[PDB]
């Protein structure tokens, strides 16, 4: 869910706006 | 290929106050098969 | 006579084989038990095999065993319905005897291997109910519910028109009727499972195969007069490949970590993408050998496999294992093969990871610096460690982690004065010899 992360909107961006979490940061 | 890259999307509310970390990634290129063409920052040896 | 002699030892050895048989009997030995009885007679024996598992049963020290039990029986009965047959009939007189002698530590050490044999298709659901009709027809209701714990999920699988049946008369129990406290409790509890489905009453040796037991559901009922054979278990007299020489699975595989570790701009991107793979356990050491070896395809160092390496330890701990195999495996086997080129590489690779704890101290204690086990590219190899030591800590906080190390493998501090005139010798020819003032305390008192 959008919790304050990702675009306002994939229009402008060139990208597909897909957002993943950081595996990699968790402690 | 330079943009064939996740890019660091991490709380832009809260990001302009603190440094965040890396905490989410946004895609940077997309298209059915999967793109995995590497990036010449890779390559190119850094400046330190 | 001899002939009584030898059929009567024949029959104490039948005796004496069943009845340690039963008593080792317990799952994951059932099919080795059931082996070995198959070998004894057990036509000859065949109360002998019965009264072996009635008296194993009732004794009150089982009861955790009856699913062992009665899974035996299923094989009996499968491979010999008489066995099966038989026992059935005095498990049903066994209740009826002791539900007349109202003991109820006997009723319930019985009732629980009537009904694990209905779970393995042994006997009947006619003559469960009838049991529980008996049992509901008084109170009885501390053994009504031990049954249908166990039972009543296979049973309202089979018999369910009549099973809900039994319910609304034992709901009209505890709801417009006054109960004894602690019995109403329990009673509710059977409730309760209810809601839950009966998921902790269906475990146990399900072995056969349901076409495997041969389908000897024996419909006996427990208002017939059973025979009560016991006159078997007395004496009688019988007067009767292609070989992989290639990896090309391990290579397809070594591609493709190679690809993610190319395609990425920053460490935690290339963590990420690794991560996002979920490797399985075996190949997470191999997966660091790939990353260091296209850490010394760069030519220098990088910060990032460094920040590659740590998102992967403190992720989870078996990729934590992984380095720590990987540098032993590195430090006693891959020296000889790397330049020394690559081992600048390597030692500030290494030298960045110690030095923030993602790998201990403890294993540096795996170096030991001494004439013979100590190859001339490892001396290099620990020059450039050192240095990432010294520069990232400082001289004075790597004393502390190397006073704590007690890796006297390293700076001995006793035995072989020539060791230690060695490695005194080796650490000035880094440019690190401040640690070295304990050894020189120690050479001069040998002298």
């Amino acid at each position: 869910s959008y919790n304050g992360i990702g675009l306002k909107s994939a229009k402008g961006s060139s990208t597909s706006g897909h957002v993943q979490r950081s595996l990699a940061s968790n402690n | 290929s330079a943009s064939h890259i996740l890019i660091p999307a991490s709380d832009l509310s809260w990001s302009k106050q603190t440094d965040t970390g890396i905490t989410h990634f946004r895609a940077g290129m997309t298209h059915e098969d999967e793109k995995l063409i590497p990036t010449i920052f890779r390559y190119i040896t850094t400046w330190e | 006579d001899e002939d009584i002699k030898f059929q009567r030892e024949n029959w104490e050895m039948i005796r004496s084989h069943v009845s340690p048989i039963i008593s080792n009997l317990t799952m994951d030995n059932l099919q080795e038990s059931h082996r070995d009885l198959f070998q004894v007679n057990i036509l000859i024996g065949r109360n002998i095999i019965c009264k072996n598992v009635v008296d194993f049963t009732l004794n009150k020290q089982n009861g955790r065993l009856i699913p062992a039990l009665s899974a035996l029986i299923a094989l009996l009965n499968s491979d010999i319905p008489d066995i099966g047959e038989t026992l059935a009939k005095e498990l049903m007189l066994m209740f009826v005897q002791q539900f007349n002698r109202k003991d109820y530590v006997s009723c319930g050490n019985i009732l629980q291997c009537l009904s694990i044999l209905f779970l393995y298709d042994v006997i009947h659901e006619i003559v469960i109910l009838q049991i529980l009709l008996l049992l509901l027809e008084k109170n009885s209701l501390r053994l009504v519910i031990a049954v249908m714990k166990i039972c009543g999920w296979k049973l309202a699988l089979v018999s369910k028109k009549t099973h809900d049946m039994i319910w609304e008369k034992l709901r009209y129990i505890l709801q417009t009727q006054e109960l004894s406290s602690t019995l109403r409790e329990s009673l509710e509890t059977l409730f309760e499972i209810r809601q839950k489905d009966y998921k902790s009453g269906s475990q146990g040796l399900f072995i056969l195969d349901p076409t495997s037991y041969t389908v000897h559901t024996h419909s006996y009922i427990v208002s017939d007069e059973d025979e009560a054979n016991k006159e078997l278990g007395n004496f009688e007299k019988c007067e009767n490949q292609i070989y992989d020489m290639t990896s090309t699975n391990d290579v397809e595989f070594k591609k493709k970590i190679y690809l993610v570790l190319k395609s990425s701009l920053s460490g935690d991107e290339a963590a990420h993408k690794l991560l996002k793979l979920k490797i399985a356990n075996n190949l997470k050491k191999s997966v660091v050998d790939i990353i260091i070896k296209s850490s010394l395809q760069e030519s220098t160092f990088s910060k990032f496999y460094s920040i590659l390496s740590e998102r992967m330890i403190t992720f989870h701990r078996s990729w934590q294992t992984a380095y720590n195999e990987t540098f032993e495996q590195n430090y006693t086997q891959d020296i000889e093969d790397y330049e020394t080129d690559q081992l600048r590489i390597l030692g500030k690779f290494w030298g960045h990871l110690i030095s923030y704890e993602f790998l201990p101290m403890d294993c540096l204690k795996i170096i030991k610096l001494t004439e013979e086990e100590s190859c001339p590219q490892g001396r290099i190899f620990i020059k450039f460690l050192f240095q990432e030591l010294v520069n990232e800590l400082g001289l004075d906080e790597l004393q502390l982690r190397l006073n704590s190390s007690k890796l006297d493998g390293m700076f001995p501090l006793e035995g072989d004065a020539e060791h230690i005139r060695y490695s005194i010798n080796f650490f000035t020819a880094i440019g690190l010899g401040l640690l070295t003032e304990d050894m020189r305390s120690r050479l001069t008192i040998i002298q």
